[PDB]
């Protein structure tokens, strides 16, 4: 299963001021970027643009770079028309794209959060608010519901274009998507707490624990993921011991990258 | 409005003398208007880089710095992050062991 989200974030600080940046990722891989700044979107893989042609690519890229500045009008002439009930600052998050599964086709989604909360999604053939949304949203979207040919491209988009993109960078990105990267390990820490680290794995699945000889310690618990800035993962896993048991205790490391050669690290 | 968390881990085993690279890890936070800032012996690091901001499911925005260096037990690191929903600068040292 791999997730292709676009994540789009606008901050409009008042009447003169706002900004809209984009990510890109596959997975947990970043495919795009695209800054305020720049009037193209960055390819921060050799393979960004998939399996299209350099004039398709223009075309899906044309069709973003209108939208982005019909969007900023668009949320503009809407605080001017809401004012002063609907004011600065404020926060426009975006979050769509597509979810591919195994064989058989995929699902899309676009979600729409205001000042960090979800408040409008698109499904089906409409835009839509959602239970709870604040309701000066509901004229708004109805308006936009009545653009036939905004919905009409968005449909497309998010069910056709979306997954043959993807399958397309799913084939130009293999050898990075498939990428193996070893973990290395270290050890740290009367109750002592004990820490092994486990640095540098990809892809993400890896196993953690602290062991006895053979016998797993449930006590162990596992730290969050943390990203490396070289698209690789970092994580710990602790067990908390009283002084004098540390002795025949080793972290213990499995990772699809080794081999069947796991880490053992006997503290 | 939501407080940034900060982690600060190495991404080699922290060993003295041997040069290592450090991450700054800030995340949970809302609004995404951020300043991180990575210190050695509580000054700046001028070259400290930055990933693209992004966000999560939850919405919450997210952001990695890193930058290279070398521990020895003469020197001490962390990263201080200023937010609108803080008061006042949070720093965060790295403990010596991440
Ligand atoms: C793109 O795919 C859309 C569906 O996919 C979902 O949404 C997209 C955006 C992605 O996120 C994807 O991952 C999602 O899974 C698709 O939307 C569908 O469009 C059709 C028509 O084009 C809709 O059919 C109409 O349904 C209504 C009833 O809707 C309700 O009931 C059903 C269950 O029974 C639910 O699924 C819905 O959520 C609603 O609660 C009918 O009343 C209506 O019948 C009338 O109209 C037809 C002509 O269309 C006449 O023949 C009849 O006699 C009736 O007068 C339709 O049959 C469908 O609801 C909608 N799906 C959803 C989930 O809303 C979109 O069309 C695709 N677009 C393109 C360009 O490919
Ligand atoms: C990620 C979605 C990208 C899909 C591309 C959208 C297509 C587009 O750029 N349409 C704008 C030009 O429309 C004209 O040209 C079209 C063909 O190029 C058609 O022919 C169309 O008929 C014609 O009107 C259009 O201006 C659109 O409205 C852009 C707005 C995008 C949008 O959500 N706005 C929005 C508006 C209100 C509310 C929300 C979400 C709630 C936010 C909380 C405040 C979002
Ligand atoms: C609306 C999602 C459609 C997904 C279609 C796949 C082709 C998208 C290519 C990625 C570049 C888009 C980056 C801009 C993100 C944005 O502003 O929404
Ligand atoms: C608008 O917001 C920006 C960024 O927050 C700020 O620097 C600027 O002073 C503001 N501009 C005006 C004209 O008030
Ligand atoms: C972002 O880009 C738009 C269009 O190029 C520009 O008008 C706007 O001033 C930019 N905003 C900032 C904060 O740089």
């Amino acid at each position: 299963n791999y997730t292709f989200r676009c994540l789009q974030m606008s901050s409009f600080a008042n009447r003169s001021w706002s900004r809209t940046d984009s990510v890109v990722w596959l997975g947990d891989l970043q495919t795009h970027r695209w800054s305020n700044d720049s009037a193209t979107i960055s390819f921060t893989k050799p393979w960004s643009q998939g399996k299209l042609s350099n004039q398709q690519w223009e075309k899906l890229q044309h069709m973003f770079q209108v939208y982005r500045v019909s969007f900023t009008r668009d949320i503009q002439e809407l605080v001017k028309m809401m004012s002063p009930k609907e004011d600065y600052p404020i926060e426009i998050q975006l979050s769509a794209g597509c979810e591919m599964y195994p064989g058989n086709a995929s699902e899309s989604f676009l979600h729409v959060a205001f000042q960090g909360k979800y408040v409008v999604r698109f499904w089906g053939t409409s835009w839509q608010t959602v239970p709870g949304a604040p309701s000066w949203l509901d004229l708004p979207i109805k308006v936009l519901n009545a653009d036939q040919g905004t919905s009409a491209t968005v449909q497309m988009l998010l069910n056709d274009t979306c997954p043959l993109f993807v399958r397309g960078l799913l084939e130009a990105g293999k050898s990075d998507l498939e990428k193996q990267e070893k973990p290395v390990a270290w050890l740290s820490s009367g109750h002592r707490q004990l820490v092994c680290h486990v640095s540098g794995f990809y892809p993400k699945p890896v196993w953690v624990m602290w062991m006895r000889g053979d016998q797993e310690q449930q006590g162990t618990h596992r730290g969050d993921f943390l990203p490396n800035a070289d698209e690789t993962w970092y994580l710990q896993a602790t067990l908390d011991v009283e002084a004098g048991e540390e002795a025949g205790l080793a972290c213990r490391v499995k990772h699809s990258s080794l081999g069947g050669q796991d880490i053992i690290l006997y503290w | 409005q939501k407080t940034p968390q900060i982690q600060v881990y190495s991404r080699h085993p922290p060993e003295n003398g041997k040069p290592n690279i450090l991450n700054c890890y800030v995340t949970q936070f809302h609004p995404p208007h951020i300043e991180i800032q990575m210190l050695k012996n509580g000054k700046k690091i001028p070259k400290v880089e930055m990933s693209d901001m992004s966000f999560s499911k939850d919405w919450s925005f997210y952001i990695l710095a890193h930058t290279e260096f070398t521990p020895t037990e003469t020197d001490t690191y962390a990263c201080r992050v200023k937010h609108a929903s803080m008061a006042e600068p949070k720093t965060v040292y790295w403990d010596r062991d991440m």
